[PDB]
């Protein structure tokens, strides 16, 4: 049923766009964290969570690429 | 260094300045906004591979497609938990700051005590005031112990809030 | 000998190993908040000498405390004139000696800070006399002074303090002593009190405090001794309006002044008292 396959192709591509969408929305608030105060604990805590949102931004980029393959590959079958 | 080795004038100057909880809760809400949208993206994969298998779009080999999708469906459910975790840990982080600000002696309350010490010394010509001079000194040491105990307790909780699940790309099953 | 001496950072290691937050504030150490020693035998393994540990536990929370601030020259009461003084500095003026004598139960422990060094020994004290004997044989080694050739005289507190504030503006000039002699004070007293405040050789300030259910309370009398070029003078609030006692620092009256301080304590019996 190529009328259901290609449907699942496009429906799942609009879910990956909507996912890419939230991914770049959360970029700035998860990676531009200023320290709450001017001590060493406040600095450490903000440096990690920004290192973490940065590392998340690559991991998600690499994940989406492989989602892009499955939507292509699923789509190819016809 | 050591926070307890620092006088109250420093631990509270450095705490009563800065950005507040604001940046951290914005981090939090963001992490929850992704935890939410990882899972809705997982719940609809779980809907298409689960109708693919059930209806059997490509016979005995419908499997092959479920297979293909698995490494990225796995990453979805695993990372959603990761993001919800960072969400609650961004906020745990900030409640740690807000508790340490609450207990840190305000900078003006410290210097007020210091100026009273200077005032009682200038007028202690007959030494009649010395017990207040040394009562003013004890109260300072109390502020010194309160600021230290606030910073040490802040450090402690920021460790428990600094704990994040390792993130990784998807790899083949 | 059964004494030890540590510097200010060493005293902190003591508080740390024993988990004591504070000592008397005249000692001016850092507080310990819940987070060479081995050579001179103060620490065995990871623990502290049992002897030194018991004395530290007195200073940590004593029922009574008796202090003596002494100075070679003008007692500066802790304040060093300096711009390069860091916030919260624990230095004391190089011309100051601090003496603390705490008592928990019937264990009397003296703590003496001179410069950056503290020494902690046991101390033997019985009545007012033995306590006055420590302060005097300490002051006498700072400076030898004969008592002022003045006569004792009682004086209204408030009026004196005010008269003294305005006298200082003159440099304690003997010409501006009018308001003092118009107050009952003999002439020679003014001469010796003048010199004792203008340019003093050594001052002492003796006071005390008591504790009951974690409630601090300082003596209502402070006993100040000053050494002029006209002898030594004792001043202290009499026991209680309020009246100041200006008399020569003789052995008798110095003992009386110390008895006054010790008996103006908020919760009574000084030799036997519990928190």
């Amino acid at each position: 049923v190529p009328e259901e396959l290609t449907a699942a192709a496009a429906q799942l591509g609009t879910i990956g766009a909507a996912m890419a969408a939230q991914n770049a929305a959360a970029a700035a608030p998860t990676t531009a964290i200023a320290p709450a105060a001017l001590d060493e604990v406040s600095a450490l805590q903000a440096a990690l969570f920004t290192a973490y949102g940065t590392f998340y931004q690559q991991v998600s980029a690499e994940a989406q690429a492989m989602h892009d393959m499955f939507v292509n590959t699923l789509g190819i079958s016809a | 260094m050591d926070f307890g080795a620092l006088p109250p004038e420093i631990n509270s100057a450095r705490m009563y300045a800065g950005a507040g909880a604001g940046p951290m809760m914005a981090a939090g809400a963001a992490w929850n906004g992704l935890a939410a949208e990882l899972g809705t993206t997982a719940a609809s994969y779980e809907s298409v591979i689960t109708r693919l298998t059930t209806e059997s779009w490509m016979g005995p080999a419908s499997m092959a497609m479920v297979a293909a999708a698995q490494p990225y469906l796995a990453w979805l459910t695993y990372t959603a938990e990761a993001a919800a975790h960072a969400g609650s840990q961004a906020m745990a982080s900030a409640a740690a700051y807000e508790a340490a600000y609450a207990m840190t002696v305000p900078p003006e309350v410290v210097a007020a005590n210091r100026a009273l010490l200077a005032a009682l010394v200038a007028t202690n010509v007959l030494g009649i005031n010395t017990p207040a001079i040394m009562a003013t000194e004890a109260l300072y040491a109390e502020m010194w112990a309160q600021d230290a105990l606030a910073m040490y307790g802040y450090a402690a909780a920021s460790g428990a809030a600094g704990m994040l699940q390792p993130l990784s790309p998807p790899s083949q099953t | 000998r059964t004494d030890i001496t540590v510097n200010v950072d060493g005293f902190w290691m003591l508080q740390a190993l024993l988990d004591i937050r504070h000592v008397a504030p005249e000692l001016r150490c850092r507080p310990y908040v819940s987070t060479v020693m081995r050579e001179q035998g103060i620490v065995v393994n990871d623990a502290v000498n049992e002897q030194v540990a018991a004395r530290m536990k007195v200073l940590a929370a004593p029922d009574l405390e008796v202090v003596a601030l002494l100075s070679r020259g003008k007692l500066l009461y802790g304040v060093i004139d300096d711009e390069n003084q860091p916030p919260g500095s624990r230095d004391i003026p190089d011309n100051e000696f601090r003496v603390v004598l705490a008592r928990r139960g019937q264990h009397w422990v003296s703590a003496v800070r001179v410069g950056n060094d503290i020494t902690v020994d046991d101390v033997t004290v019985s009545d007012s006399a033995s306590i006055a004997a420590l302060v005097m044989d300490g002051l006498e080694s700072i400076h030898h002074a004969d008592p002022a050739a003045i006569n004792a005289v009682n004086v209204p507190m408030e009026e004196m303090l005010e008269a003294t504030k305005s006298w200082q503006e003159s440099g304690f000039n003997v010409f501006s002593g009018g308001d003092l002699r118009r107050m009952g004070i003999s002439a020679a007293t003014v001469a010796a009190l003048g010199q004792a405040l203008s340019d003093p050789a050594a001052e002492v300030a003796v006071y005390a405090r008591q504790y009951r259910d974690d409630a601090k309370g300082p003596s209502a009398s402070v006993l100040s001794l000053k050494d002029g070029s006209g002898g030594r003078i004792a001043l202290y609030q009499q026991a209680r309006e309020a009246w100041l006692a200006i008399c020569p620092a003789t052995p008798q009256l110095v003992q009386v002044g110390v008895k006054t301080v010790l008996d103006t304590l908020p919760y009574g019996e000084w030799k036997t008292h519990s928190r």
